[PDB]
């Protein structure tokens, strides 16, 4: 069927924790940063400036990457073509909150890739690790939600190049909400909006209004110059793809 | 680098991690099959386990040219070609 | 596809390239007689790589046909010098 | 007991896995071709390595008398030991290996493009009669461009050989430009080779014996002594550029 011996969890659980504690060191002042925003927004900015800002020390938990990761997964994708999602991330939820665990009890640098279309499972989250005497922040990423619709569509074009035997997008109404509610019960020492050019466009230490007034402007403003220009780009590599 | 160029590059790194984890679950794969105990550094599985974890970790967020990116492309084209060998041998 | 000037580029850069594999070769065949590794023993997975290797220098390299294959090539290289680093380090130890 | 002085057995080990690694991936035939190059050292010899590999479709053997050097069994001794000056002490070995690996391999069948030593008449000659004689038609590649752009791509590869390891000129290879067309013209006469072509940087071209009925060593003379094209102006400018660089 889909189900996990014991044993398997703790097997790919200690090489995962191999895996990610390599060459990076403990801290006294540890920090755990969660992503926000749009599946197709390009949260992998975030990656590039999170690790390049703390030096290579920063541990990434991907909770999609720990899919393939569960122990009958070969025959479960020789079945479900795609629905296979639902019996991975039984798995790969546990895989994440152990991770979490861990690794926050060791007090290296986390960044945790968040459910933000829910307002419970960050908040729960970073409760239980500011205790560990984390300075957890949150970090989201945004962009016009067009664009972001259209790179799912490019990447989806690209997952059927590989195997074709292998979404959250429409979320910009909870990503607002659950922002504003997480900004007011004051969770996150820190709160930043990043753009896809890496610029830093809104930072709670530094801003005093609200984050997520910033990303209603940022989703409903007028586009801007590039923004135009990415939407052209989208509909140039799309059609390639249409026929490659 | 100017903003098409940059967020182009977050694409490529995105697809090569993509790309890597797919091929890291596969080593996973085929080391359990062998028995090769996870830090057995000794051995040529566990190195490109242990190589392409700390690419797929880190170092891909680090990139900063297109060219680093197709080294790091043809690094993988090289694993994959090792571990598809290993894999016919196997189920041969 | 490329100017005689680029064209010629290519070749020195296949040539740079290959005389890195070459020597990363002998290198790593130095490594498998200190392991006592069979000349023909395919099974090893340190075979593999030399195989894989060799079967780029002797053949597949002569064509290539763009510069970023050259890429390609020698992010390859890299990650061999890099397990070699450190095999050879571990005898060490 | 020399410090390059190797055991039979150790000569023999490495015999084995080359023949090993220069046979995986080709088969052979009862009707092979082996092609020997002919042309200065910075001439561009690698443009022939393409045209052919890529003309024979990935079956064809290239025997690269230097890649064996580097297997001698104390290379890294001689290495430590004499710096640049290990080629005189390495050659013994890497030479042999090339000697083995011809006499070995043009008895199981396969295509061959092996070096010439066009700068000594006797060498090609007792190399192909010998090839002739096993059923193989014998060929010349000679790469050929302006002495001047060979002797510029020596001095830039050079320095660059000199920055990859600090401890590893044209005048210690060859001035053969006299040598290289009387004895391409002498190989002529005494029509040893079935074929003879003649390539030029840019895998042109530029002269086929089966196509045309003008001297091998006629074309090489134009080649050499004619005027200069702008795309021979022009390399030359990437030249200076290109080692005010590596300096």
């Amino acid at each position: 069927i889909q189900d996990y011996t014991d044993s398997e969890f703790k097997h790919a659980l200690a090489r995962n924790l191999r895996s990610l504690t390599r060459g990076k060191k403990s801290s006294k002042q540890p920090i755990a940063i969660l992503l926000g925003g749009q599946s197709g927004a390009g949260k992998t900015t975030i990656h590039r400036i999170k690790q390049k800002e703390f030096q290579g020390n920063i541990v990434i938990i991907d909770g999609d990457s720990f899919r393939s990761q569960h122990p009958h997964y070969l025959e479960l994708q020789q079945e479900y073509g795609k629905d296979s999602v639902e019996y991975t991330k039984d798995f790969a939820g546990k895989m994440v909150e152990s991770l979490v665990t861990k690794l926050s009890s060791l007090g290296y640098n986390l960044l945790i890739e968040g459910t933000l279309r829910t307002v419970d499972v960050p908040k729960k989250t970073a409760q239980l690790l500011k205790n560990k005497g984390y300075e957890v922040q949150l970090a989201l990423i945004a962009t016009k939600p067009e664009l972001s619709y259209l790179s799912t569509l490019i990447r989806y074009e690209e997952l059927y190049i590989i195997n074709p035997n292998q979404h959250h997008d429409f979320i910009v109404n909870h990503l607002v909400d659950n922002t504003r509610k997480l900004e007011e019960l004051a969770i996150f020492e820190r709160i930043q909006i990043y753009q896809r050019d890496r610029s830093c466009v809104y930072d709670s230490k530094e801003n005093t209004t609200s984050a997520a007034d910033v990303l209603q402007e940022l989703f409903f403003g007028e586009w801007s110059q590039v923004e135009k220009e990415m939407l052209q780009v989208g509909e140039k590599r799309l059609n390639e793809l249409l026929e490659k | 680098l100017n903003p098409v160029e940059d967020y182009e590059l977050t694409l490529k790194i995105e697809i090569v991690k993509e790309r890597g984890a797919n091929l890291l679950s596969r080593l996973y794969r085929y080391q359990d099959s062998q028995g090769i105990s996870i830090d057995d550094e000794s051995n040529p599985w566990i190195l490109m386990s242990d190589d392409l974890s700390d690419l797929i970790h880190t170092n891909i967020y680090l990139v900063e040219t297109f060219d680093e990116i197709e080294r790091y492309s043809g690094y993988l084209d090289g694993i994959e070609r090792m571990l598809e060998i290993s894999e016919k041998r196997m189920v041969a």
